């Protein structure tokens, strides 16, 4: 079965570098032209760079021209993209593809990777700011209350929220995060509780920061107003 | 850097690997025309010197195109197979004889020179017009009645504007209307190369055609096609290389027998499987008539049409030639003649018998004397080997060699009950040949 | 109306008929003379422009016949024989060595450019004259001298005088003074006509060398055969057709083999006969090299030398190839490879392995997909057939063609006692061989 794994993406201030690579594994790899292919998040697909099978014509986007290197090493089965000097509309997920044609007017694209993500950003690195949403009468009664936490000002985007340390699946509701102008991020979580069970389940809030360590756990309980 | 050679003493053969590849898998057909001209032999008269050459150019023209007119009217190699060189481009010529193609053509080309023209069979050509002697004729050499020429200028214009057409028509002459080799005259490289620029194809293939014009030149074709009201027509059939930059190799070998000092009572044996092996998706493509193949530095032009199509376990035979994946393809005889071959890298010299087998160089002389059997030379510090009454000269390219030790394998068979003749056969044939006679030997 | 194509399923073979012959059976040899003078060293010291001219092209006319007189100083190919292609030509100029042969046309052309001189032996030849150089350079270039040219003109004139001379001499230069394709420097189209004009034939063998000059130029010979006083003489000689408009039928094969799974433990076979067959006289000649012989819409021009004689019993080796009329050859083998053979109006495909074997045409694509055994295509709907790696394409003749069905040959027999390694059997051996075989197989 014919595969391409693509590695090594990751953050990476504006005006670093960084190299991406992609294996693949099931046909013979120095038959073929290969390609790298980036999208934007929420945007369409863009042609990046090509290599023929020995290395010995080579294109680039105008974009990218004079920034990125193409490369590739037939012994391994692998393909590198040395990106350098990256800007913040470098942002984005590549893949590598294996070129199809029929020798004269077609050329497309028909076996592509899973891609790998590139986050080209400024900030840097900070600790979630973790607090708690207690329940209100105006946001109870009805037919249940809903209490949960907030996560504020956190840059990496991997953020995970567990209550009762993964005891709790029914009634919870995880909002997606919000990019402020400031370029940290911002995520709440909700959760729906019985009204008259208010006080008798106990509600933490687990927020665990790989990119920080910063494993926090706070409790939601109804403070008058 | 590029291309490395490695010598095996086990078979007494040598591999040179480090080539590009540029495969011929298709056609291109283009329609070229020439605008013409239908001068009537209604000139006034003339006794004049100037006037005379004038008519004799005229004359020269009109039978060009009578002449025109008059044209058209109505080891291993014998596994390939049979195919029609220039089938595409007489069909573009047996379609371009309908009614109003020629019309057609005509319309879309008087305002420009380039122009893609879509035939009733619903294919687009591309059509491109690289002369009009019509033009000039009758805008410059009529002057309402040619009975007086003033300058002498004007006739070695004409006579310069016509070399164009004689040398064209001598050409289609000389070949019955097919000319394999596509001359200057036909195209020159400003619109060879025009030509090339307007194919649909990628800028690498465009790359690799016009760095190698003369290459394709050498694999085109050109067919006259027609010629009627005042357009001469003719298809001009270009390489299309649809396969480019991949691996390739070349396998050389020499006989290998035993070394007996008895006249006879020697056994020989040879691979038959010479040639060059390219990638091609997933397979090799093996061109056994290697004098089929050009080769630019490293980059080697084949057409596909000379090819067979093998497994890519093919080339366990040169690492291992008693591998049970693939069978390998030998031969067996029992005439032991000295020979030289010489590789890429080197020369492999086969003595046998009582001959003389030596190598050299220019400074030094002679620098190694052969023995009986199968042996490899480098060409680092070697110029030329001599075997016999014969001398070779080495190529003089530049790359490593290694070598490779072994006991050959005509060794390890037994002479009685060994298959003296046997063109066509394989390991495995010869295998199950010496079984079979060995098992006939029972007593009682 | 002409051309009809049949496919035998049995024997992997098809047959195309309708084609019309022109063989090629004798000579017939000629005399071409250019008149030359004897221009000695003049010397005219003089300083003009146009005198340096006059004395560049002098000196390109003496190089060239200084040139000119150093010219002269004192499968079943493999059973067809050797001939000698110019052996009239040569004896002709061997008879114009003689003393007074070159002075016996030297007075039999004074008068008129073309005439009927009888040799010394009795042989009568065309004697023609193309070139009278003698006459512009004795009058009107050295007047009784012009040693200060008045006029332009002058120059253009001779020089456009003295190219057919340069020519010539080049191409009998670069050939050692047999040139095969006739060029039109040596012979003008004119000339070519005017001389099959006076040739005693008949009127219809006249008609069919007038339609295709370009045929009999490339058929024919030019001799430089010698340089006296002053005249320069060469022979030039021409196909004789002494069979026409008979009918012609060409065979095309592709081998025949069994469709095991296993890699090995298949057994193939072919008919090695393929070639033109043509009957002229109670009989059939056989070209087994169809290279030799020129095709023009349905007329086949072929030349004897490379030709077998052959009963008109092997006709029915088509139609049933177990006949006991005639026996037909066959090569048998072991080796299994997909290939094909493109025929008049369609393909045949030995489609053998693991290899993908495709029909397509240009507007719907791939319209058929072959199983393994031999199969045939007809070209009404399919432009091209891609067999493994490679690429074939049609011709698009227009004709009818039929499909025979029956079943291969090649299952007919026991893989247990089949021979193999034969390149040059036939049926009846083939059955010997397996007779003694199975024979021997009685041990108790």
């Amino acid at each position: 079965q014919v595969q391409l794994v693509e590695s090594g993406g990751g953050v990476v201030k504006p005006g670093g570098s960084l190299r991406v690579s992609c294996v693949v594994s099931g046909f013979t790899f120095s038959s073929y032209r290969m390609h790298w292919v980036r999208q934007a998040p929420g945007k369409g697909l863009e042609w990046v760079s090509s290599i023929t099978a020995s290395s010995s014509y080579i294109n680039y986007a105008e974009s990218v021209k004079g920034r990125f290197t193409i490369s590739r090493d037939n012994a391994k089965n692998s393909l590198y993209l040395q990106m350098n000097s990256l800007r913040a509309e470098d942002t984005a997920v590549y893949y590598c593809a294996r070129d199809e044609n029929t020798g004269i007017s077609h050329y497309w694209f028909d076996p592509w990777g899973q891609g790998t993500l590139v986050t080209v950003s400024s900030a840097s690195t900070k600790g979630p700011s973790v607090f708690p949403l207690a329940p209100s009468s105006k946001s109870t009664s009805g037919g249940t209350a809903a209490l949960g936490c907030l996560v504020k000002d956190y840059f990496p985007e991997p953020v995970t929220v567990s209550w009762n340390s993964g005891a709790l699946t029914s009634g919870v509701h995880t909002f997606p995060a919000v990019l402020q102008s400031s370029g940290l991020y911002s995520l709440s979580s909700v959760v729906t509780v019985p009204s008259s069970s208010l006080g008798t389940q106990t509600y933490i809030c687990n927020v665990n920061h790989k990119p920080s360590n910063t494993k926090v756990d706070k409790k939601v309980e109804p403070k008058s107003c | 850097q590029n291309i490395t050679e490695e010598f095996y003493q086990s078979t007494c053969s040598a591999v040179s690997k480090g080539y590009l590849s540029a495969l011929r898998t298709g056609w291109y057909t283009s329609v070229i025309t020439i605008e013409l001209s239908n001068i009537k032999e209604n000139k006034c008269n003339g006794t004049d010197a100037k006037v005379k050459l004038i008519k004799q150019e005229l004359d020269k023209y009109k039978n060009a195109v009578t002449e025109l007119q008059l044209l058209m009217q109505s080891f291993l190699g014998f596994l390939l197979g049979v195919g029609s060189a220039i089938a595409s481009g007489v069909a573009v010529c047996k379609v371009l004889h309908l009614e109003g193609e020629v019309n057609k053509i005509k319309s879309a080309l008087l305002s420009t020179n380039k122009a893609v023209v879509s035939l009733s069979n619903g294919v687009s050509v591309l059509t491109f017009k690289v002369l009009d002697l019509k033009n000039y004729i009758d805008k410059q050499l009529l002057p309402i009645q040619s009975c007086s020429i003033s300058n002498i200028e004007t006739v070695i214009e004409f006579q310069q504007k016509n070399n164009r057409l004689l040398e064209i028509t001598r050409e289609f002459s000389v070949n019955a209307g097919v000319t394999t080799p596509v001359s200057t005259y036909m195209l020159t490289n400003s619109e060879l190369l025009s030509l090339i620029n307007d194919m649909p194809i990628t800028n690498d293939q465009k790359k690799l055609m016009s760095n190698n014009v003369q290459i394709v030149r050498q694999q085109s074709y050109s067919i006259m096609c027609i010629i009627k009201e005042e357009v001469l027509a003719y298809v001009v059939q270009l390489p299309l290389y649809g396969v480019i930059d991949t691996p390739c190799w070349k396998l050389h070998t020499s006989p290998l027998c035993t070394t007996n000092t008895k006249e006879g009572s020697n056994i020989c044996l040879t691979r038959t499987d010479r040639g060059w092996y390219c990638d091609n998706a997933g397979s090799v493509s093996f061109f056994p008539q290697a004098e089929t193949c050009k080769v630019q530095s490293n980059r080697v032009f084949c057409d596909t049409m000379n090819s067979l199509t093998l497994p890519s376990e093919v080339n366990l035979c040169n690492v291992d030639i008693f591998n049970p994946k693939y069978d390998c393809k030998i031969m067996t005889s029992k005439t032991d003649v000295s020979s030289s071959v010489i590789t890429s890298l080197g020369a492999i010299v086969s003595c046998y018998g009582k001959t003389k087998c030596t190598a050299s160089n220019k400074n030094r002389g002679i620098i190694k004397t052969f023995s009986n059997g199968c042996d490899y030379v480098s060409n680092k510090g070697v110029d030329t080997v001599s075997v016999g009454n014969t001398l070779y000269y080495v190529n003089k390219q530049e790359g490593k060699s290694l070598y490779v030790k072994g006991e050959p394998i005509i060794n390890f068979y037994d002479p009685l009950v060994f298959p003296s003749d046997e063109f066509d056969a394989s390991i495995s044939q010869v295998n199950e040949k010496i079984n079979q006679s060995l098992a006939f030997i029972r007593k009682s």
